[PDB]
């Protein structure tokens, strides 16, 4: 039933007695469900060290990964270029997923096309799809550029992107001048961030490899900035803001911030902003090229050093205090621009917040996950705040990366109880938060299910989720915030300390039992 | 708009296409004409998508894993192939269930073999067999395993049928191989069909000799309701207040045992014709079980359905049917009274999957609204047959509509409401056109049954009449 | 007892069995406590309509006010001026309180002095206090200006501020040309915002009243902006940003954003930034003067119109979408500047966020309180979101203001269940959230105690607090937020929709009971 | 630093003052000299503050309402005057209690008569009597009322003593008038004394007409512990493990009945000498109850105190005392072994109210730390006598220090840690100097007793050795 003045959605509608009785009838009648005592008993077992040991012996089975597949990354990279349509060679199902995946995180349109290869293409390859695909895409959506990646179907049958695009130009489906950069992006290799690196080096190659003759390093007095796989609008903006404040000429290469944040003003804008082709063609003339997320830009780096002859500085992601300092100092070195009063003050304001909040943050234990650069920057900042990053999980991490993070832990007394996991997934992480319980999780929306699980063991075992990463699907507009620079450090600090105080307020909200510590002032 | 106006709208829009694409899309766009009732004289469907045109379609894997198998709550479904598919579709579809997730139920979990290039090279059959033992160790209360094949699997010569039979025998376990690779077919649709054949071949016949279940004259199953936001529960409650016994739900909140008991019922009730008419036809020919279509969208269709279903039984069910209809009469009346004035005369354009683009029309009309355009991603001509009956004269029909087309159509027709998917939503909001998600119900619902009509109405009203839509124009231009 | 490796603070230390036993014995033995059933009975009674009717008959008793006294506002106003020392003439106890009150909200130093009047002053008045106070203050803290207000002691005694300051200069305690603006700020009249209004008029009068002869309206091509009582750094900062983006010449009169946010860089800076004396002397030469919070700037308004001859525009606080539009349009009118692409885009981005989030915001019911202009802007914005502002409480509100808000409510269908209360306190509000339960409270930290009371009746009765206002003592760094303009509308919307979604996650987190609706995507 | 370095620091700082202020302040600043043990020969105290110098002092209302009466949990305290005092002191002090707030306990509520100008003009006594009735109606389980006068009450000639007699007699209720107007005295200190006499005159004389209480030889009272962060609870547990019965706690987590029972006890245990030595002297005079000062800060003092107290009784208590000391030995020794290495050699400067500036020295010394500077807001010379005995040779002493002095002293002495109040905390943080709040315990604690020492050590460590302190220097300057 419904009362029209107070309509109930699924929750709490299905709590009504008649729905409840119906659900019990269904269960008892036809579901042949294991008895509740057996369920409780197996649940309890899945929280144990014994279970954890079995869990960690998995070789073939992955459960609840914390990574996605290459072409996702290629699409995001493509979107950062002016009037550029991302185009995935292969099957259309993948493009539906890529679009919806980003739709849900950004709450924006996400434009992408497929050339819809089907079963038939296993006999003859996807050449005709590419010809009709590019012609159709150019005529219909009017991009100034098409950036091509691949699905795994296309990779397994061995389509030659280079030859196919060349043939499409040769047989007059698209003008010879029309830019069609491409990259192979096999999803059984690496992860979504690898797709970004591949796409980017693809595009950089397209505009610079054949024109290196007249290039002169430093002749345009700018610094190229390569952002990598980046899903916070604030992060693109803080980089641009800091460099502008410094009076530093710069070129941000792949810049999706406008097309991921168009106004609702009565018209739909398929394209907005983005790196120009002219900016890519000119980039070898920069002073140097800075990689914001080096641990997934290795192919790009080899190209930039090998062909542009830029000497890529050894910089960590500019996260937290030390690494933001280091970023600014190196940019100052390269550019000749001194660090301005406004940035020095911002820094001192972050440091003030750290002294303000340190007594609540001190010694707090965290489980966290994400992509390698994000995770190590989060680790570093946690250590700066005097927190303990106990469980560090990077599903798509590698050995060398894990050694560098382990080096960062070793240099801090706050690293003593920390462990870095690579190739491990959120079902592994679930075990760790049960057996070696931390105070919070920092992670994406998938972590909400681990929090549910801990709560089920008991309120005292609950580990609350703090949402920072990708994807965040169950809160609105978090994609607008910032995690890089002094600004993102400020945002992260504020989120951490206030999650701690929210949780304390909840634990002390009980009248006469625990509210002796329900302080007005904290 | 007039017929002639719609027809030049179509021609105008198609002028942008290369010649080959234009000739194709022309066959997938039509103006409804009451004098024509054979869709095959009117519109083409279930064809491949033209390359590069930004179809809204998914794939067979989505049709099989995401739609049919995924909701089955006490089996573990393996996404067999590289990491993407299983991750993008993890918990994206709100097929609701009761269960203890990770212990006896596993719907919102993502199990995957996470293919690496080594598996492309040596094949994945040993990894899969190892995967199953590991699943058995770590998730002991699972009552069956399905293997949902992603693109590489068939392409590299793997034999999941062999692994499924061997491991199945060894562990005395129902292990179901599903060949739903994304290159198969042209859309989600072939995935439904493959999924249906898989249930039939590996699950449905297990209790063909078994006779310990106690049947009643009023045994039914709900076929093709995936319990989006609880849709099936708010349907089920009505069938049981009518005195029927709902033995199974396919597959929202469904258990493997329910599915195995289904060949014991007196009557299959098919909501989603497109996704499960296949198994319904099978169950008719093999077990003698008749099936009928119904519609629980809005009070009009729900009352019609309840009566048609009750007529299949004796007077005691027909009497309880009238009791149910009398019980809910003042509730849906209150809803109409409140919301129909706030919605009447508003025009809706729809674009959804293989069922709701026709099925929700009666619910909109129960609120005085008019559906002026509708279309499907993957419907067949039998769907369009049914559609032309439900839809108005001179209304726009589009099959496998392209992004460009849907955008241009909207700009011209200027509906007051669009009802479509997550990839469409944020586009039309920017244009300042009220949008409701008609797959996920925009995280609301149920919309089925009487309790669902109250929510459906509330939802169309809150969005169509929201103060935000007045705001898109800055006063200064 | 403590375990050295897991030290317990008060919570959870006192939950240990021996402490629990000790507390029980104390109670049972010496406290003569009412029996628990009686306490439960009386608590139940305080949640009832019957209790509410008695509560609302109060005339003499006030309980849990939502306002502070005048000189608190005078102090804040005075802090907005360059190298200016707030100086409250009267007794020093007040000044300790004003300082700690602002210390805890801003987590910053708050400089303010007393002239330490005692009982003896009742015979001879506070004149010697004033003479020695100004001399001592000027020599020791080296302000460029001392801005004088009063405590209620001084007011009742009858001290003539103007004479005492003139005599201090006459008798040589401070230089004659040294700026000492003043205002009587009696705490038994109005509230903290009235003190702000009084102090600002006092400073405006000091620098312009005798100098009006050479003034010409418009002659400096600027707009004056008066912010009033403002405790979000982001609000000062967003107004300056918007005007700068517009190319509008402006003078922010009382600007404490620098002195309330100095860097921690090794030195303590007593003063930073602020409105200059030259800006106040030259203010009558502006085109016009815009009052950001007109409902507590009435005295200032009269001076500005009567003396400066400015035609103060009738604008609401620039909060929410409509009123920010109106603010930008009146400023465009006065200044001759067009509204730029940057602000238009920002506005459309806010409107986009509104369409993204409207389904969760719709119909959500709120209780809220604060100062009059803040509360009416919040009411206004809530109505634009499709929310229902059920209990609107403004303790220092008045009849005219209430009418204006009632007008705003009647103009919208979302105003239909809303009631505005003036002269009522948080003990009145507590009854309202019991008898006519809303979904959330928007208010300052005193609201945490109402949330506690509601939870005590039951989880289904709990009304969660959303912290927006002043003071916020139990979370860190929210004072850096913004509530004005499109930026603030964005921030508030985000806080609101995510508080709703946090709460939904909590109610659906129960495994197998309510987590059918624990969606990954919202 | 040497005596002569400190003495020249003092003169240097006082150079900025006008002559009159310099001559006065010089009297309130001194370098400890072990050869002189009469404070009246080396520092002056409890005088008015010089105007305009930014004293850290509060007022008599803060000393009466904020400190002594406000923590009494089952009484309602009326801040009688305009809205300020009552609001700025609402729940700012962490005087912890057990109770049901709003129902039978009222500590963190703000009850006020909210004076308007009409109340100044016509007087506030009618409003006060009306307010009492409303309090009685809406808060029936209160066990008594106090009226804390704010500045205007005495100045306008109100008669709250009369309203209290009349309404008290009418309602058979304890109603306590307290004349703690902030113009009275020179600081919080007179507010203590006023508040103590209010207890003597209106509360304490009430069970002189009652003997139905059962006394034991081991009944004591904790006098002047306001249970900050639980401090009194973690003192009381020790006293009772020693075999004593704590009849009353004054006034942290204090009820009015236990206050009324206090004249029945055998020994008054005084922690805060400054705030409650007055009532202690009176109980000794009127009831013959002896009183003794103790110190529960750090193991050394806590152990000394337990033994000194146990010595007042018989051998059983003295025996249980040693059992207590034996029990906690491994615990406070573990704390020392962990934190003393991390803290030894560090130099602390203190500035607090009336007790802690001397009382916490021993706990710092138990961690190897050195108090190189200390001072009080409102101490009297008998406090400074006790101070000179706790502080080292050549240490800096300061009475009612100015903001200017404190800052200048710190810049020269450069201590590793400062312990002071909220008005100071954010100043010294900007200077890169570790700060701990030594009123509110920085929202931590308890710090009294063995369990408190563990938290104390933890807290000094976490702040002194925090990574944030290394970061204040931008690497580029
Ligand atoms: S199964 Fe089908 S696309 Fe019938 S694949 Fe799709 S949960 Fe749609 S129109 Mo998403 S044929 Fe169901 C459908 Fe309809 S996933 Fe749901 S909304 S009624
Ligand atoms: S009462 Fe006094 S100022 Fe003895 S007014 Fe003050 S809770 Fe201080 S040094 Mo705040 S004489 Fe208590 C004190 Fe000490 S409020 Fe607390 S910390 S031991
Ligand atoms: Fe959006
Ligand atoms: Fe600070």
């Amino acid at each position: 039933s419904q009362q029209v003045d107070k309509i109930k959605a699924s929750y709490p509608l299905f709590l009504d007695q008649d729905y409840k009785d119906m659900l019990a009838k269904k269960r008892d009648g036809f579901e042949e469900k294991y008895p509740q005592d057996k369920i409780d008993e197996v649940f309890q077992w899945t929280t144990t060290k014994e279970y954890q040991e079995l869990n960690f012996q998995r070789e073939a089975l992955t459960v609840n990964p914390a990574k996605a597949c290459q072409p996702l990354g290629a699409v995001l990279c493509a979107l950062g270029f002016e009037k550029t349509m991302p185009y995935v060679h292969g099957s259309q199902g993948c493009v539906a997923y890529f679009r919806s995946y980003f739709n849900r995180h950004f709450r924006e349109p996400v434009s992408c096309v497929s050339d819809s290869m089907t079963e038939d293409a296993a006999v003859f390859g996807g050449q005709q799809n590419m010809k009709d695909g590019l012609q159709n895409c150019k005529a219909t959506y009017k991009p100034d550029m098409i950036a091509v990646s691949t699905t795994c179907m296309a990779e397994v049958i061995g389509d030659d992107l280079n030859a196919f695009i060349n043939n499409s130009k040769k047989e007059g489906f698209i003008p010879d001048e029309f830019p069609v950069p491409f990259a192979h992006t096999p999803s059984f290799v690496g992860s979504h961030v690898t797709g970004w690196d591949n796409m980017f080096e693809g595009i950089a190659r397209y505009f610079t490899l054949k024109s290196m003759d007249d290039k002169v390093v430093g002749s345009n007095k700018k610094i190229n900035i390569v952002p990598g796989f980046e899903t916070y609008l604030g992060n693109f903006r803080v980089i641009k803001r800091m460099l502008s404040e410094m009076g530093v000429g710069y070129s941000l290469l792949s810049d999706p911030e406008e097309v991921l944040d168009t106004p609702a003003d009565g018209q739909f804008r398929m394209y907005a902003g983005g790196t120009t082709q002219e900016e890519m063609k000119d980039a070898p003339n920069a002073l140097n090229t800075v990689l914001l997320q080096p641990w997934h830009l290795e192919k790009t780096k080899k190209f930039v050093e090998g062909t542009w002859k830029h000497e890529v500085p050894k910089l960590n992601i500019p996260m937290g205090l030390d690494w933001t300092d280091e970023f600014l100092m190196k940019v100052s070195e390269i550019s000749g621009q001194p660090i301005p009063a406004s940035l020095t003050k911002e820094r001192g304001r972050l440091v003030d917040m750290m002294t303000d909040s340190h007594t609540w943050l001190h010694g707090k234990r965290f489980a966290l996950w994400g992509d390698p650069d994000f995770v190590m920057g989060l680790v570093k900042f946690l250590l700066e705040l005097g927190c303990e990053p106990v469980h560090i999980l990077c599903h798509n991490g590698n050995k060398r990366w894990k050694k560098a993070v382990d080096a960062i832990l070793a240099a801090s007394p706050y690293g003593k109880n920390a462990t870095v996991y690579i190739g491990k997934d959120l079902w592994h992480l679930r075990s760790l938060v049960f057996t070696d319980k931390p105070d919070f999780m920092i992670g994406n929306s998938y972590g909400k299910f681990i929090q549910r699980d801990t709560l089920h063991k008991g309120k005292e075992f609950e580990v609350p989720l703090i949402r920072i990463g990708f994807p965040i699907f169950d809160r609105h507009h978090l994609h607008r915030s910032t995690t890089l620079g002094y600004e993102g450090a400020m945002q992260i600090l504020t989120t951490l300390v206030n999650s701690i105080l929210e949780r304390l307020d909840e634990e002390t909200r009980g009248m006469q039992a625990t509210d002796y510590n329900h302080d007005l002032v904290r | 708009m007039s017929r002639e106006e719609v027809e030049s709208l179509i021609q105008e829009v198609l002028e942008v296409y290369p010649e080959k694409a234009r000739k194709d899309r022309n066959k997938h766009l039509a103006v409804n004409d009451p004098a024509v009732t054979q869709s095959k004289k009117c519109i083409i469907s279930n064809k491949k998508s033209q390359p590069g045109l930004m179809t809204i379609r998914g794939c067979a894997y989505a049709g099989s894993k995401g739609v049919v198998w995924g909701p089955i709550k006490d089996m573990i479904h393996i996404s067999h192939g590289p990491v993407g598919c299983g991750q993008y579709s993890r918990a994206g579809r709100r097929n609701y269930y009761i269960g203890t997730t990770g212990v006896n139920a596993f719907v919102t979990m993502n199990f995957t073999s996470d293919f690496q290039e080594k598996d492309i090279v040596f094949g994945g059959d040993k990894k899969l067999a190892k995967l199953i033992d590991e699943v058995e160790t770590l998730f002991p209360l699972n009552k069956g395993i399905s293997v949902q094949s992603e693109c590489p699997i068939g392409l590299i010569g793997d034999d999941i049928e062999s692994v499924s039979k061997v491991k199945g025998a060894e562990l005395s376990k129902t292990i179901v191989p599903v060949r739903c690779e994304g290159f198969r077919g042209v859309s989600q649709s072939l995935g439904h069909h493959i999924a249906n054949d898989a249930v039939r071949d590996w699950v449905l016949g297990k209790r063909d000799e078994d006779t310990t279940f106690a049947s009643t004259p009023y045994d039914v199953a709900i076929i093709g309701d995936y319990n989006i936001g609880g849709d099936a529960w708010s349907s089920r409650i009505l069938l049981e207040e009518m005195g029927l016994r709902c033995v199974a739900q396919w597959s929202g909140d469904g258990s493997i045992s329910e599915i195995e008991l289904t060949p014991k019922v007196k009557l299959n009730l098919v909501h989603c014709y497109r996704s499960m008419n296949y198994i319904s036809r099978h169950m008719e020919e093999k077990y003698g079980i008749p099936w009928m279509e119904y519609n629980f969208f809005g009070p009009t269709k729900t009352i019609e359905s309840l009566r048609a279903i009750a007529a299949k039984f004796d007077e005691s069910i027909q009497k309880k049917c009238e009791e149910v209809i009398a019980k809910y009469k003042p509730e849906w009346e209150a809803v109409v009274a409140k919301y129909r004035p706030r919605l009447e005369g508003k025009r809706v354009m729809l674009y959804i999957g293989g069922l709701r683009p026709r099925h929700v029309i009666g619910a909109y009309e129960d609120l005085g609204m008019e559906v002026v355009g509708t279309g499907y991603e993957f419907a067949h001509n039998d769907d369009y047959d049914r559609t032309m009956k439900e839809m108005g004269d001179s209304t726009l029909l589009y099959d496998d509509v392209t992004g460009y087309e849907f955008e241009e159509f909207v700009k011209r027709i200027k509906p007051d409401l669009i009802g479509s998917g997550i990839k469409e939503k944020f586009i039309f909001q920017k244009m300042g056109i009220p949008f409701r998600q008609m797959h996920s119900w925009d995280y609301s619902g149920p919309y089925h049954g009487f309790d669902g009509f109250a929510i459906f109405a509330r939802d169309m009203d809150m969005t169509l009449n929201n103060p935000c839509w007045k705001k898109l124009q800055a006063p200064w231009e």
